[PDB]
């Protein structure tokens, strides 16, 4: 089988999850343990991935959000993220894939292009954020950015659906 | 008192910081404590160059007194001469050798003397028996070359031998085969390892230094992959502490074939020369970290850890 | 992977 | 507990198959004898009694050892003072000199690997002679069994000519153990003048040519097999 | 749980008894180590750890024994054929090592008063040489003698030439005196005959 | 070119040193194998003709 589907079982009572895609394991987890510092009023579950497809587990909760952080320095962070969007669903694109690109505030050792990672949200419907996780100060920024995809993912506010947060995070260029 | 071999004097303290300027004058052991605190240390250092070359006059040293001086500067400072190894074999029809040191200096004397006219020899034995050998090479006509030296390693029971790089390759053969009647063998084979630090170097051959033993929110889903990462660096390489080798060079002939490509050197029948060098510090410790980062596979090639097993870094690789 |  | 257990008596299983002596009992008794002086740097001084009650693939033996540490801030050294065999009638009576030699001497240590390498002659002994007796059972008798002193051959039906074969074992002072392979014939004064060639006062020696030549079973088969055949009376 | 701590300590007793027995070892998933403790008169020392696989065929990974001796020809032959041959021979050589090792400590520190001129020692301890003096009559007699030894698994001499550095035109008494230093120097260890040349 | 010629003798010497070393001992065996065999033959047949 070794699927994915963003609904398949129960979320369960006010607790939501997140899917950290990434090849670095001391990058990742101290964006992980960064996420726990700005509290809030749901449970929060960390998920550690490598690359997909996933083993074939059977305590995994409901998925909300999926993030890839790539590396700018790094071509094994975007070749094992072109095998992960193969094996994934199109509601998945519905607002629910974030992409994170690490290292864009080096622009002298960079070792992939910018407009690589435009082009492969650009036909995959992602938005595209670039942030820096080397500095503590750059960590928190991004910290409390997960944390207010995840209340629109997860359904905690009303009116605000999943897939509009798609609407909200559009990127075209403009036709003059 | 020869000109030239005052020169090296000079030069000797040249080459010393004053930090350690106390520590190779009390090894030395040739002029007596009153007139060690006789010259002020504390001064200009061209003054220490003035004061120590009325001590060697009056004294009336020679040149196996200015070549005990080196070997002294060369045992605290190991680290600006590279260490070839020499391996030499045990004849068949053999169970005990017969060895005596003054059988040895007199044996190594006479196989230098006979050869060239114009050959420096100086002995200097250390703790655990160990003999340090300086030789100055001169070629038919000047005295020798004092400049550049070149050193032998020998611990008077081994049939391994520690000794540096010449810069005169000619005398290479004459030298290896000189070690080996004196000491009683019959085969000098040249093995191919070299590093910078001796003391890393008698730690991986003799092996003798490299044991010395006697919350549910931050959770992974990869339960398989995280012990299995490490489980093959803690069963060959291990948290132990490793000898340091800065440098192995990897001459590939091999070719090219994969599963992936059917169009990319699907006809090449001639091989692919490349040589890989490593250029990097305590490279067996640097290695092992790249398979807790995700960046290597857990089945780790046996070429990088056979290094401190097979006792080379020069390795030659044939594959299809 | 044999060494000569 | 059990199995924190079960791998110790898997230790205790492989030890006593490496080298070859199971313990089956054991005692510590810790004695003190610090003197009542003051000096600098004072030294303590351990003294430990041990009882080793254990055996051999098929011999026991019995150990009583004192050992006087000497526990001091510069150097550090232990001397074993006293010694005690307590010793029992086996089937072999020639390693009772060495029981004397390793009391004055004080080396427990030669003491147990040498009786381990002199079983190990003897396990040899009883795979030999088991294998000398159960093909041979009509010519080849032992008088003590393979445990024995010496063996010998004795014909069925002719009564008066034998040869006797006398394997000692002896320790020398270099730490090891080597057996001696001698031969003593039995040949009556009526042979005496029938034999010209004088091959009986050479014998021991040509014997020993072919222990170091073809081997030790290799040399006492000949001396059956060759020595039968004759079917024609 | 007191039943299982009385038989724990049993084999804790008995596992302390195995250093004292010569060889002692734990199992290890890297093969088996084996710690081998020699002595010589009564007076023993540290011990050194040989690791040894399981595995087919039998391979060399570290030892503690230093490379003065040879280990390479002796474990082609030796750890072949046989497992606890290998083991006891080994524990044979290290005994004669350190046997002439502890020769070596005496002579350099209570009898180092009677010897006159520069010791030259390699550390196997294959050929020795010493100049000592002795007042048998109340002259100095410089006696300088050469051990050589032909068997390398024993501790007492074999090869035993003692020479005289001084004079040697006179009586009968030192011929009679080089007649005794040849014979107990064959069948008395070292650090016995100095004793007795303070007798 | 002399000093050439002495380094290849004397490579020539330790090329002809063991072979001819490792060939008198095993002259020195089979010499010792021939009368001890020799020895043999003529103590089992002196042995065989007491034996009838």
């Amino acid at each position: 089988m070794s699927v994915l589907r963003p609904l398949d079982k129960l979320p369960g009572l006010n607790t939501a999850t997140i899917l950290l895609v990434g090849t670095e394991d001391a990058l990742l987890q101290q964006l992980a343990d960064s996420m726990l510092k700005e509290d809030c009023a749901s449970e929060l579950k960390v998920h550690l991935a490598k690359s997909l497809p996933l083993p074939s587990s059977v305590n995994r909760p409901r998925i909300d959000l999926i993030v890839f952080v790539v590396n700018l320095h790094s071509k094994y962070s975007l070749q094992n993220t072109e095998e992960s969007l193969r094996h994934v669903d199109a509601s998945f694109f519905l607002g629910k894939v974030c992409f994170l690109a690490t290292g864009a505030g080096r622009e002298s050792h960079c070792s992939i292009h910018r407009h690589t990672v435009v082009k492969l949200a650009h036909t995959y419907q992602s938005p595209l954020l670039y942030c820096d996780l080397e500095v503590e100060g750059f960590r928190a920024t991004m910290a409390q950015r997960l944390v207010r995809v995840l209340q629109i993912c997860a359904g905690h506010v009303p009116g605000v659906s999943a897939l509009n947060l798609l609407s909200l995070l559009r990127s075209s260029e403009g036709p003059s | 008192m020869d000109e030239t071999v005052a020169e090296f004097i000079k030069r000797t303290i040249l080459k010393i910081p004053m930090n350690e300027l106390t520590t190779i004058l009390k090894a030395w052991d040739f002029l007596s404590e009153n007139q060690l605190q006789t010259v002020n240390f504390r001064q200009r250092k061209e003054s220490v160059v003035q004061h120590l070359i009325h001590l060697c006059e009056e004294k009336r040293a020679s040149i196996s007194d200015a070549a005990l001086l080196d070997i002294i500067y060369m045992q605290f400072h190991q680290h600006q001469k590279v260490w070839e190894v020499f391996q030499m074999s045990k004849g068949p029809g053999e169970d005990v050798d017969l060895f005596d040191m003054k059988q040895f200096k007199n044996s190594f004397k006479k196989i230098l003397q006979r050869a060239l006219k114009n050959v420096t020899v100086s002995f200097r034995e250390t703790e655990e028996n160990a003999v340090w050998i300086r030789i100055a090479w001169g070629t038919q006509y000047t005295k020798p070359n004092q400049y550049k030296p070149t050193y032998v390693v020998y611990y008077s029971q081994t049939p391994y031998a520690f000794t540096s790089s010449s810069m005169l390759r000619r005398n290479t053969p004459l030298l290896g085969q000189a070690l080996t009647i004196a000491s009683k063998h019959h085969q000098i084979v040249k093995m191919d390892l070299r590093s910078r630090y001796l003391d890393s170097l008698k730690a991986i051959v003799f092996k003798q230094y490299n044991q010395t033993f006697e919350d549910s929110r931050i959770i992974h889903e990869n339960i398989v992959e995280k012990e299995r990462v490490q489980r093959i660096t803690q069963e060959t390489f291990g948290d132990y502490p490793q000898p340091q080798l800065e440098f192995a060079q990897y001459k590939l002939e091999t070719k090219f074939k994969s599963g992936l490509n059917g169009s990319i050197l699907a006809e090449r029948e001639e091989p692919l020369r490349c040589l890989i060098k490593f250029s990097s510090p305590h490279l067996l410790e640097a290695l092992k970290s790249l398979a807790p980062a995700g960046i290597a596979d857990a089945p780790l090639s046996p070429l990088l850890t056979c290094i401190p097993n097979k006792r080379m870094n020069y390795f030659k690789i044939r594959d299809k | 992977f044999i060494i000569d | 507990l059990k199995n924190q257990l079960g791998h110790l008596e898997s230790e205790l299983s492989f030890l006593s198959t490496l080298t070859g002596i199971n313990i089956r009992n054991h005692s510590k008794q810790t004695e003190d004898l610090t003197s009542t002086e003051m000096t600098e740097k004072s030294i303590r001084k351990v003294l430990q009694r041990h009882r080793l009650s254990g055996n051999c693939h098929m011999v026991t033996f019995q150990l009583e050892f004192q050992i006087l540490e000497i526990q001091n801030k510069e150097r550090l050294s232990s001397a074993v003072t006293d010694l005690n065999i307590i010793m029992e009638p086996t089937e072999c009576s020639e390693l009772s000199e060495f029981v004397s030699r390793a009391e004055e001497r004080k080396d427990l240590f030669m003491f147990f690997r040498s009786l381990h390498f002199f079983v190990e002659w003897f396990e040899y002994r009883k795979r030999t002679f088991k294998h000398l007796k159960e093909k041979y059972p009509d010519a080849v008798y032992l008088s003590e069994g393979p445990s024995s002193c010496s063996m010998g051959i004795r014909s069925a039906s002719r009564p008066g000519f034998e040869l006797v074969i006398v394997w000692r074992i002896q320790i020398d002072e270099d730490g090891k153990v080597f057996p001696k392979l001698d031969l003593l014939t039995k040949v009556p004064q009526r042979a005496l003048e029938l034999d010209k060639n004088r091959a009986i006062e050479t014998a021991p020696l040509s014997f020993r040519t072919l222990v170091g030549l073809l081997g030790i079973e290799a040399a006492l088969e000949s001396l059956i097999k060759s020595l039968c055949a004759e079917e024609n009376n | 749980q007191e039943a299982l701590e009385e038989k724990l300590e049993n084999v804790k007793a008995i596992l302390q008894a195995y250093h004292f027995t010569g060889l002692s070892g734990k199992l290890t998933s890297r093969g088996v180590c084996v710690c081998i403790s020699t002595a010589f008169e009564g007076n023993l020392l540290d011990s050194y750890f040989v690791d040894l696989v399981i595995q087919k065929p039998l391979r060399i990974h570290h030892h503690s024994v230093p490379v003065f001796i040879p280990l390479e020809e002796i474990a082609a032959k030796y750890l072949q054929t046989n497992i606890q041959h290998f083991l006891f021979s080994l524990c044979e050589y290290l005994n004669a090592y350190s046997g002439r090792k502890y020769q070596a400590d005496r002579l350099q520190s209570d009898f180092a008063a009677l010897l006159t001129g520069p010791l030259q020692r390699n550390p196997l301890c294959n050929l020795l040489s010493f100049t000592y003096k002795l007042d048998p009559g109340g002259q100095s007699f410089p006696f300088c003698a050469r051990l050589l030894y032909k068997d390398l698994t024993a501790t007492l001499p074999t090869d035993v030439t003692v020479t005289c550095q001084g004079v040697e035109v006179l009586s009968t008494s030192w011929e009679e005196q080089r007649a005794s230093h040849e014979t107990l120097f064959c069948t008395k260890p070292l650090h016995q005959v100095f004793a007795s040349f303070t007798r | 070119k002399k000093r050439q010629r002495m380094i290849e003798v004397q490579d020539e010497l330790l090329r002809l040193e063991p072979q001819l070393k490792q060939l008198q001992t095993k002259y020195d065996e089979l010499k010792e194998r021939k009368s001890s065999l020799r020895n043999a033959a003529y103590f089992l047949s002196n042995l065989k003709q007491l034996y009838q």
